């Protein structure tokens, strides 16, 4: 047709509203453009502090979730009693009254029975929303299985983090003014934290920054890095002990974090021990006794003997970061520490954020700035009654804090989750069985390794309640659904994002019509959960929520639904805009002014902030971590062994001091090498939205962006001269078979596999979630399900879940 | 005036970002991609090179597509744009067979047949595509962008051909190219290449730039600088 004439064209006039996108949790502030009430375009919020406008590629992907055609519209029920894979559930509609009703009468009966523990609250994703249905409403009922699931994401990232420098958490990664960047499987211009930052500023960074990354597979980011070490999978930690010897022995870890020698001259020599009264130590811990008990012999020549690595590679490393300290920062990925080992990979290589002065500096690392955001709800004791009292003290389904299980989260024995084990304990009813679970935001059968054990838990459970937009593999054993409204699009929440020196707090809230009769998780649903309790007889989370969450300019609680999802977002982010933020960052003049811009920032960070008072045992960075120590000694003590006796109950090869510095654990594997000759190295796609883009055909179109692959295909990449000792072509369709299973997927021939390693992406292998996710929906995946391959073990020190270096697997074509 | 656009290979990540954005943007049926790439892997284990390079329409100076259409459907505006006038393209796929860089398409399948399809993959609980699409009102797909019909179809009708307009409709409001805009490290810059003070026009006078098939002999105006990886070190 003609060109529209000017009072008639619409290029430019509709509208942005702020949101937030989750396709990782690098929880990017967003706007959405609208047009005849429909999502038309995503973009970063302008006034983010971490990104700015800056976007990676899936928040486009976010709008065929909203319009997937294949979400839920109504509650419903199965009527098939049975379930299992081989189990149609004949789900029939019903309203979200009967849905509920069925709910509470469950629990209602479960409490009845003084049996309220055999609940189960299972959480996926979320929103800093979350501690009303995660936390409050499960203990009020009375049980202590609100189980999240941190240990299938990256909780052994963490234990070097904490165990050296007090940070139980992530840290952001002051690339701009890096001078060295290392990184252990991370991949940020594609996944991890702030992929929209990241991807601003690497290629930037690289005029200024040597990068070196080490991955079995040549990455996005290695292929952009000045060298790509191809570690074999489980190997890291022996490159980042042997950099820390070099830097040693040439005397090039950084004085003003570290120390040095009281009489000035460098007496570390390689093999030769050290006198502790040598050495004066300023923010840092035992230096000299981790020389002394390991670090003097991990030789770069020990090294290469391991690894295969050049050691005038490693003896080069070592002393450029030397020369660029305190510029220098070491990224570990899930690849590197997500083993059954890995807690001591993530502190071999975050030792190194020490040792070259990088924890705290410029162009170093640092956990997010302090902000005023509140994470929970008002305290439930007054609520909770002795039946719930009694439940709650019950030992969690997952078996947490058991000799084999330490899950030592913030230090504590039995501190951390356990999500893989708690389908095990499911499983075999041990603590005992779960009659009643409530499960939102999460697919466990899909994504936790080896999830048939998911499969064969939740067939076992009474009664059981999937909060989801899409019917997916965990979805199936459900006996009620219950729709979620669509978490970026048609939700209140919040989130945050730290990067780029500074925190942000980011709203989401509604910029459609609710399209269909959903409602949203983490507050309505709850809402209206509590008062279906309430009129059975037990009004307790009812009485909590309409008592303690009220609004905080009025004080009233909510008179609806809607307006109850709005006041859960303005009661945990009142500090941000009804009170002065100005000590932390942004002064917000109002909730409205909040809603428009979309987002707070801090203050930039204050490098150095935390040097001399780190929240450790000994309030030193650690080389030698008397706070692993306290916690092992902790756990020991619980059941009456010796710490030795806790490492050899958890297949840790550390002995005496070994347990507490960085030293070698010979990475674990599972299965006969000979049968089994390639090593899996999973890895994400740079389109997965977590495990929520596979019914997106954008997805698919554009699939070959993940470095190797192929478009409108799931394959598995081989090394060509794999390839050819297999017999294997591009396009041939392979099974791929481990000890506990297999998948079927399509071959790629590529020379930036490592060889004897075959690198594929998670993600693909569903066999529900939708028809384009699918082959036939219920019954035959679209690719391969890759945690089918992975068998099901723990870093029981930190209670992750392994996905990587233990995996091996053989090919075979059809 | 002769607008262009300069890609710098060391910001590109190769994320596809601005192929996506593209998608929203344009509307463009299931597999078709007026932005798209180009990628590389070059050597043998361990010294492997991967080279990711982002493509569209280079709007030429001397444009075969134009020289060959046989209705002018297909014609040069005076921004130097490439554009078409979709009403009067005849499906002959000239303008394909003479354009050397492979950016045009064709509508042989109905676009966005896949939103008739009005299977649920659970009766009476998921909903499907034709309900998706009556729910939100939209006519071929519930993500279609309105602006687009400033200066173009929505839809284009099968039988005809399409490809990149550099945006030619934000450009009309003073806006950006999406592709543009959606660029994480703003590696993506147009402008007035006749213009020697344009970003663009300094850009290529301060790094050396690279075209795709020069010899072909069309004077294409999406220049690329610097280089996607770097030489390996140690
Ligand atoms: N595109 C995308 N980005 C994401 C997410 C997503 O789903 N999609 N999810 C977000 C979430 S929830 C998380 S927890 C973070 C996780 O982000 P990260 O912790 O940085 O790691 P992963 O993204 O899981 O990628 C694992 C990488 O380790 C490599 N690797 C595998 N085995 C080994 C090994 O033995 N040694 C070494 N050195 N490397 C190995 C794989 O090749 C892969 O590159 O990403 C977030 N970023
Ligand atoms: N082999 C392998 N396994 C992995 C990873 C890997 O890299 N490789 N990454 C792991 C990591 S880091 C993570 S943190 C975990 C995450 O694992 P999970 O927490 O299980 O996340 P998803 O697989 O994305 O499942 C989320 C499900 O929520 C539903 N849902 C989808 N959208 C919405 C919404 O908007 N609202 C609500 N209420 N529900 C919705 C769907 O059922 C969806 O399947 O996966 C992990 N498993
Ligand atoms: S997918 Fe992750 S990095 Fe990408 S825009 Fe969404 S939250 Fe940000
Ligand atoms: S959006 Fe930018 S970084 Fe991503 S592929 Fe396109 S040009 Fe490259
Ligand atoms: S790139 Fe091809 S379609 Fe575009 S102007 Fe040049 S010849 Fe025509
Ligand atoms: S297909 Fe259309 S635009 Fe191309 S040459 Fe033929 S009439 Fe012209
Ligand atoms: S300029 Fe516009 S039409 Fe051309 S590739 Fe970019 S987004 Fe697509
Ligand atoms: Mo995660």
């Amino acid at each position: 047709g003609a060109e529209l004439p000017a009072p008639l064209r619409r290029t430019g006039v509709g509208e942005w509203l702020a949101t937030t996108c989750q396709g990782c949790t690098s929880w990017c502030a967003k706007q959405i453009y609208v047009m005849d009430g429909r999502a038309l375009k995503v973009r970063g919020n302008p006034n983010s502090g971490v990104h700015g406008m800056s976007s990676c590629p899936r928040q486009h992907l976010s709008l065929q979730q909203v319009y997937d055609p294949d979400r839920l519209r109504t509650p419903m029920m199965r009527t098939n009693p049975k379930k299992g894979r081989d189990q149609d559930p004949k789900f029939v509609p019903i309203s979200w009254d009967k849905a509920l009703d069925m709910l509470a009468d469950k629990i209602i009966a479960l409490r009845v029975a003084n049996e309220p523990h055999k609940y189960a609250l299972l959480r996926g994703r979320y929103s800093h929303i979350n501690d009303l249905l995660y936390k409050k409403m499960t203990n009020l009922i009375g049980s202590p299985n609100n189980i999240s699931h941190s240990s299938v994401c990256a909780e052994a990232h963490k234990m070097g983090p904490y165990y050296l420098d007090g940070n139980w958490g992530y840290n952001q990664y002051d690339v701009k003014n890096a001078k060295f960047i290392l990184s252990f499987g991370a991949d940020p211009i594609a996944s991890n934290r702030q992929v929209s930052f990241y991807s601003q500023t690497w290629g930037d960074s690289l005029d200024h920054a040597k990068v070196v990354v080490v991955d079995p597979r040549l990455s996005a980011s290695a292929a952009k890095a000045h060298k790509w070490i191809p570690i074999e999978p489980g190997q890291d930690s022996v490159l980042a002990l042997a950099i820390a010897h070099v830097a040693l022995v040439e005397g090039v870890w950084h004085k003003p974090f570290v120390g040095d020698f009281i009489e000035g001259k460098n007496l570390f020599k390689a093999g030769k021990t050290v006198s502790v009264e040598s050495f004066k130590e300023t923010h840092t811990y035992g230096l000299v006794e981790w020389w002394n008990q390991a670090l003097k012999d991990y030789t770069p020549e020990w090294a290469s003997k391991i690894t295969g690595i050049d050691p005038k590679t490693i003896i080069a490393i070592a002393k450029d970061m030397g020369a660029a300290a305190p510029a220098v920062q070491v990224w570990t990925s899930r690849g590197a520490v997500m083993q059954a080992r890995g807690t001591y990979t993530s502190i071999s290589c975050h030792a190194l954020n020490g040792l070259f002065g990088g924890i705290d500096s410029k162009g170093g690392l640092f956990p997010g700035n302090k902000t005023p955001l509140l994470k929970e709800y008002p305290e439930a004791k007054a609520y909770m009654d002795e039946i719930a009292a009694k439940g709650v003290k019950k030992e969690k389904i997952d078996q947490r804090g058991r000799l084999e299980f330490p899950a030592l989260a913030k230090g504590k024995s039995g501190g951390g989750v356990i999500t893989a084990n708690a389908a095990n304990g499911i499983r075999n009813q041990d603590p005992y069985e779960i009659k009643v679970m409530l499960a939102y935001f999460n697919n466990f059968n899909f994504s936790n390794p080896e999830g048939q054990r998911w499969d064969e838990a939740l067939s076992k459970v009474d009664f059981m309640a999937h909060i989801t937009t899409n019917v997916s593999e965990f979805s199936w054993f459900a006996d009620v659904l219950l729709p979620s409204s669509h978490h970026m699009f048609e939700k209140w929440g919040v989130l945050d994002s730290i990067g780029n020196g500074v925190a942000q707090i980011s709203i989401q809230q509604p910029s459609i019509k609710r399209l269909w009769d959903t409602r949203i998780d983490e507050s309505e649903i709850p809402y209206m959960l509590a008062k279906k309790l309430a009129d059975k007889g037990f009004d307790a989370p009812w009485r909590y929520i309409n008592e303690q969450i009220v609004d905080p300019e009025t004080g009233k609680p909510a008179a609806d639904e809607a307006e109850f999802a709005k006041l859960m977002v303005r009661y945990l982010t009142a500090p941000l805009w009804k009170e002065d933020a100005s000590k932390y960052g942004d002064k917000l003049s109002s909730w409205d002014e909040f809603v428009q811009k979309g987002v707070w920032n801090s203050s930039p960070y204050k490098l150095e902030a935390r040097w001399g008072k780190f929240k450790t045992e000994t309030t030193k960075f650690e080389f030698y971590s008397k706070t692993l120590e306290k916690a092992l000694q902790s756990h020991a003590d619980k059941h009456k062994v010796s710490i030795d006796e806790v490492m050899k109950a958890c297949d840790y090869q550390a002995r005496g001091h070994l347990a507490f510095i960085p030293h070698y654990e010979e990475p674990y594997r599972f299965g006969d090498e000979s049968e089994f000759p390639l090593l899996l190295v999973d890895q994400k796609s740079r389109l997965n939205k977590e495990g929520r883009t596979a019914n997106s055909p954008w997805y698919y179109e554009f699939k070959d962006v993940d470095p190797g692959d192929v478009a409108n295909e799931d394959v598995a990449k081989f090394n060509p001269i794999d390839g050819k000792k297999f017999g294997l072509k591009d396009g041939d369709e392979i099974r791929i078979t481990s000890p506990v299973g297999m998948l079927t997927c399509k071959a790629k021939l590529w020379e930036g596999v490592r060889p004897g390693t075959v690198a594929k992406c998670f993600g693909q292998g569903h066999w529900a979630y939708g028809r384009y996710a699918s082959a036939k929906f219920g019954v035959t995946p679209r690719g391969g399900s890759n945690n089918d391959l992975i068998a099901d073990r723990y870093d029981r020190l930190s209670g992750a879940s392994a996905f990587y270096g233990h995996i091996r697997v053989r090919v075979e074509k059809v | 005036m002769r607008l262009g656009m300069v890609i710098d290979l060391q910001k590109c990540v190769g994320c596809g970002g601005c192929s996506l954005a593209c998608k929203t943007e344009n509307n463009t049926n299931d597999g078709i991609h007026w932005s798209h790439h180009i990628a590389t892997t070059e050597g043998t284990f361990p010294d492997v090179k991967y080279t990711y390079i982002p493509t569209l329409c280079n709007h030429c100076d001397d444009a075969p597509c134009v020289k060959v259409c046989p209705t002018g459907a297909m014609h040069k505006d005076k921004r130097g744009l490439t554009l078409q006038n979709n009403d009067e393209c005849i499906g002959c796929k000239k303008c394909m067979n003479a354009c050397p860089y492979g950016v045009i398409s064709f509508n042989a399948a109905t676009p966005h047949r896949r939103w008739q399809d009005d299977s649920e993959v659970v009766a009476n609980g998921t909903v499907s595509p034709l309900m998706l699409l009556k729910r939100t009102g939209a006519t071929a797909t519930p993500n279609e962008n309105p602006e687009r019909g400033d200066t173009y179809p929505m839809i284009r009708p099968k039988r005809t051909t399409e490809k990149c307009t550099f945006c030619d409709h934000r450009l009309d409001k003073g806006l950006n190219p999406a592709c543009v805009d959606a660029c994480p490290s703003e590696a993506r810059v147009i402008g007035d290449l006749d213009d020697p003070q344009s970003k663009v026009s300094q850009l290529i006078k301060l790094h050396k730039p690279m075209q795709l098939k020069p010899e072909a002999g069309t004077g294409p105006r999406v220049f690329y600088i610097r280089s996607f990886g770097v030489k390996t070190a140690y």
